[PDB]
């Protein structure tokens, strides 16, 4: 089995509060760190997973473990609302990853950015660059609404890795009517 | 159901263009674009008889999507109230609104504050200041949104219309002035509120002081462009005292409501002066003497007694009066704001303190280090 620690992050942004993924983003987010959760049940049982709020500032209440029981507790009156922050939610998995006692797990992170953020693509390239140092491969999930057919966050994603690296991969979510369990289905497959 | 907003589509030019759109927001099911485009409806100004057919179809939304806050229920229901005209009718709606909708983030400060400001037709003064003070009781935790507030004081400024404690409308000036940073509303609608807010802030003399927070900077932008006589004698209460023009300045220009209080403003500029001169100067020269009592105050004799005394009261000086030689002393001192001026000038007599006091310091470490060692 692969070892790593995957640090999901939950999306508390204002735009996470209406019904696009069905019934409710809340749920439905819910529903997708169901999905993550019980996978990693069925890869690896060292594998521990903890969660991080992005949007406000960033609060840990749940230590890093790999038992998923906190983690669904949170997932309930999270109440998502605030500013959405991306780049202080970048090395926020990779310090809660420094303080990790195995040193054998990779470091992989998967965040959740549902809301439009305000980003140049300067910013961007060095946080990418910045974790080809440190070797962490990241695997972003849009939801929520972006920029149509986001470009940030891709170029996030093509310059965070290189050669091969197997890998980031970002997958758009169209701006229609799906349950989550369905947009889950290509990122799930192929990270 | 999709029938209602074809036949509503069009209301005129680039109405439908913004419809178009709203028809593939709930049928893609995203209920924030939808919240946003409705509110850019909100924000539209209307009638409105197009938010007053939704609002039945807008009810059944909040049924099963349960999840969207009552901030922007409360937004929507506020236009269309306007097309109601009635607030009897719509209370029993927006009360409905209040127990349908429970979430974590409160409803019922935001509702409580729409409850009252349909409330101005009751018309007010009965039970207007009950659901006022509900308000706060909740909004005190947790007071995170901070814009709601601003709706707090709309029927809590509304309340003071009854006269109504002028001194408190002040006091309630600063759950405005201290709910919102940035205006965000015509500036020349607060340079007639800076208008009636010196006046009646100066009229009720609840309020001792009433010049401590006079020069923060948003309200002194409103009294640039406010008319200028106005401020000169507000400077004179802020600072002054007396400027006898000034403080006649300002029943000059406003006659109504200043009658009863004119005597009574006279009043404060000769309570005001007795902090000042002790202020001012470094002095003491703290006993002071009746006759510039009677020339600053221009006071008579016979009046000295009641003037100083009732200051001791207030509280901006305890001194006790000598009146052998009828010489008024002074204790203790009521410092107010500060001028560019007053910083210059303690620099002169503050650090004079601490040149004089460290010379002389240096000869008690210099002579007597020795008998210590």
């Amino acid at each position: 089995m692969v070892l790593e620690s995957t640090m999901v992050c939950v999306d508390n942004s204002e735009y996470m509060r209406n019904g696009d993924f069905l019934p409710t983003r809340l749920q439905a987010q819910q529903d997708a760190v169901n999905i993550v959760c019980h996978s990693k049940t069925r890869s690896n049982p060292e594998n521990n997973v903890g969660l991080i709020t992005l949007a406000n500032d960033c609060e840990v209440l749940t230590t890093l473990t790999p038992d998923t029981g906190r983690i669904l507790s949170k997932l309930h009156t999270v109440q998502p609302k605030g500013k959405i922050t991306f780049c202080t939610g970048i090395r926020v998995a990779h310090l809660a990853l420094k303080h990790r006692q195995g040193k054998n797990h990779k470091m992989r992170i998967i965040a959740f950015v549902g809301s439009p953020v305000e980003d140049n693509e300067k910013d961007l390239v060095k946080l990418a660059k910045r974790l080809k140092k440190e070797k962490v491969n990241v695997d972003i999930i849009n939801f929520g609404e972006e920029e149509v057919n986001t470009e940030k966050l891709t170029a996030f994603v093509n310059t965070l890795n290189g050669k091969d690296g197997t890998g980031s991969h970002l997958v758009t979510v169209p701006p229609g009517p799906s349950l989550a369990d369905a947009l889950i289905s290509s990122p799930i497959l192929a990270g | 159901v999709p029938g209602f907003l074809q036949q509503s589509q069009s209301s005129g030019p680039g109405q439908p263009a913004v419809w178009h759109r709203l028809e593939e927001l709930y049928t893609k099911k995203l209920w924030h674009q939808l919240t946003l485009q409705v509110l850019d409806f909100v924000q539209d100004p209307c009638f409105a008889q197009g938010d007053g057919l939704i609002k039945l179809y807008e009810n059944f939304i909040s049924e099963f999507e349960h999840r969207v806050n009552p901030l922007s229920l409360v937004e929507i229901i506020l236009h269309v109230v306007r097309q109601m005209t009635d607030p009897n009718v719509a209370l029993t709606f927006l009360e409905k609104t209040r127990e349908k909708v429970k979430s974590s983030d409160e409803a019922v400060i935001l509702c409580k504050t729409a409850i009252g400001a349909l409330k101005l037709n009751i018309g007010d003064l009965q039970v207007t200041k009950e659901t006022i003070e509900d308000v706060e009781e909740m909004l005190n935790n947790l007071p995170g949104v901070t814009s709601v507030h601003s709706r707090f004081y709309d029927l809590s400024s509304k309340y003071y219309q009854t006269i109504g404690n002028h001194a408190s409308y002040y006091k309630d000036a600063l759950r405005f002035l201290g709910c919102v940073d940035i205006k965000d509303l015509p500036v020349s609608e607060q340079q007639e509120r800076a208008f009636t807010l010196g006046l009646a802030g100066l009229l009720g003399e609840g309020v001792f002081n009433f010049g401590e927070l006079l020069m923060h900077p948003v309200l002194e932008s409103l009294r640039n462009t406010d008319r200028q006589w106005l401020i000169d004698t507000l400077y004179a209460f802020n600072s002054g005292n007396v400027e006898r023009f000034q403080t006649l300045k300002t029943a000059w220009g406003q006659q109504p409501d200043l009658a009863a209080n004119e005597a009574q403003l006279l009043r404060k500029i000769q309570l005001l002066c007795l902090m000042e001169m002790t202020f001012t100067r470094p002095a003491n020269h703290r006993q002071l003497t009746f006759e510039e009592i009677a020339k600053s105050a221009k006071i008579t004799v016979n009046e000295v007694e009641l003037l100083v005394m009732k200051a001791l009261s207030v509280g901006l000086v305890k001194g006790s009066i000598d009146e052998v030689d009828k010489r008024v002393h002074m204790t203790w001192v009521q410092p107010r704001v500060l001028d560019l001026q007053q910083i210059k000038g303690m620099k002169d007599r503050l650090e004079f303190w601490c040149t004089d006091v460290k010379s002389m310091e240096m000869l008690v470490e210099h002579q007597a280090h020795d008998i210590l060692t």
